[PDB]
């Protein structure tokens, strides 16, 4: 009849703070003893973190999970909604898998999008993904930030075979943990970006990183599901889509384009289209957040 | 210098503007000590309606020697996924003059007094209020961010055009400073 006063979705596709050191080219094999970058204050005052002279290359490391159970909310009030809303999410998953979503995050585990400021002059970059079965590797990848694209949908085996890992994580099928690292060449003595606090970096026990969130913005880049004359890309997923940096805000309530005007037209009365929309609100579903009233 | 390469950096969420120009202009300084930087410098094209903005296109403006002999073709470009780029032909035949230039002011007393303090073993007081810029800071206008290169902080550079009236042009000088240009041609 109509929308619960509380409705709530927990994450899924949980990223942890990708840890960053220093390291030489060509020693991508046996990654286990370089010391972690940490910051250093100079000069109202800043706090600047930079590489050695003897250390050309990053390193980044980061263990994404997947939970799954995706259209499966925590807190409600009533029983009608949230079995309306379980009908969707089975009509979805049934009517289409978890298989154009997969595809495009496991594109952005591929190239190194999650390295934010320093993927615009790395000259190399080499990211190995582990799927951990037990507690070590169960299958292995390879790839090149360089030869995968950022705007445009590539095509491989591998990345079929990530996409099915991680659809069958998704679909709740399993139990998905990847430890992806990207080895990239920068050069002697550049300026890394670890993430800035409240100008003071982040340092957790004298070591660098990037956030969590942060990386898990850089994977949410899916949605091209939106109806502007071209030219921005793929842009990341909310309710009323929007960028800050741009200062754009697209999907506005005025043109039916956004997330709740198409939950309740899709959940409550059955007007959803075939695939794009689609894919943007259960891809809202699967970030997570809280709905209603 | 009748060769002209414009680069349109792509909209994104990735990485908003300016940074990108200082990236991009970073990368240029890159691929400048390759060769010598007597020759060519940039220009800033159909975008300095504002005045405090540049924008998103680098003009290249070597005629046909360092453009397809310096970054194009012999040597390693960088970004490439931002911006797309072209290729060149031969400009037409406008007078708009033609000169763009830098500049460099004062806004922090504290250097200044810095080397107050060095001149001759000078007193504080003098140091301090002689005629100093605590009473008003400068300020120019365009800007760009632009990180060092070697053993030190960033550098800021500002760039102003020069005499855009439309009466006449000369045969000047390819790049006085560094890596920014002298007459270059505009549209």
């Amino acid at each position: 009849l109509s929308t619960a006063s509380v409705l709530a979705f927990e994450r899924k596709l949980d990223p942890s703070d990708a840890l960053m050191s220093a390291g030489a080219w060509a020693q991508r094999d046996a990654s286990q003893e370089w010391p972690a970058v940490t910051v250093r204050e100079k000069s109202q005052t800043v706090d600047v973190a930079n590489l050695p002279s003897d250390a050309d290359t990053l390193k980044v490391r980061f263990t994404l999970r997947v939970l799954g159970g995706a259209g499966t909310p925590s807190a409600c009030n009533d029983a009608a909604y949230r079995d309306k809303l379980l009908q969707t999410v089975a009509t979805y998953v049934n009517e289409q898998g978890f298989a154009e979503l997969a595809r495009r995050y496991a594109h952005n585990l591929a190239n190194a999008r999650f390295l934010w400021r320093n993927r615009v002059g790395a000259e190399a970059v080499e990211v190995r993904i582990n799927h951990i079965r037990q507690g070590e590797v169960a299958r292995t990848w390879r790839f090149d930030a360089l030869a995968i694209g950022l705007r445009d949908f590539k095509a491989d085996a591998e990345l079929d075979a990530l996409a099915e890992l991680i659809a069958s994580g998704l679909s709740g099928s399993g139990h998905v943990l990847l430890e992806v690292v990207a080895f990239a060449r920068i050069g002697d003595g550049q300026e890394v970006f670890p993430s800035q606090e409240l100008k003071t970096l982040y340092s957790v026990r004298d070591a660098a990183a990037i956030h969590s969130q942060k990386i898990g913005n850089a994977l949410r880049t899916i949605d091209t599901w939106y109806p502007d004359e071209d030219g921005l890309g793929p842009i990341a997923v909310e309710p009323y889509g929007s960028v800050t940096s741009q200062g754009k805000a697209y999907r506005q309530p005025k043109q039916k384009l956004d997330f709740y005007t198409l939950l309740d037209n899709w959940v409550l009365r059955d007007e959803a289209p075939a695939v794009e929309q689609q894919h943007y609100v259960i891809a809202n579903l699967i970030r997570g957040g809280v709905f209603g009233e | 210098m009748d060769h002209y390469l414009d680069i349109r950096l792509r909209p994104d969420p990735e990485f908003p503007p300016a940074q990108l120009m200082s990236v991009l202009f970073g990368k240029l300084h890159q691929a400048l000590v390759a060769q010598g930087g007597d020759r060519i410098g940039v220009s800033f094209p159909d975008l300095d309606e504002s005045r405090s903005r540049l924008g998103e296109r680098l003009r290249i403006h070597a005629s046909a020697d360092d453009l397809r002999a310096l970054l194009a073709r012999p040597w390693l470009e960088g970004l490439r996924d931002h911006l797309q780029f072209g290729e060149p032909a031969v400009v037409p035949h406008p007078t708009p003059y033609r000169q763009v230039s830098r500049v460099q002011a004062k806004s922090n007393p504290e250097r200044l007094r810095r080397r107050l303090m060095r001149r001759h073993d000078l007193s504080e007081e003098e140091a301090r209020k002689r005629i100093p810029d605590t009473v008003a800071r400068t300020l120019d206008l365009p800007f760009v961010t632009l990180r060092s290169q070697s053993t030190g902080q960033h550098f800021r550079l500002f760039i102003r055009h020069g005499p855009l009236q439309a009466t006449a042009e000369e045969g000047g000088f390819t790049c006085y400073g560094l890596s920014k240009g002298g007459f270059v041609p505009w549209f």
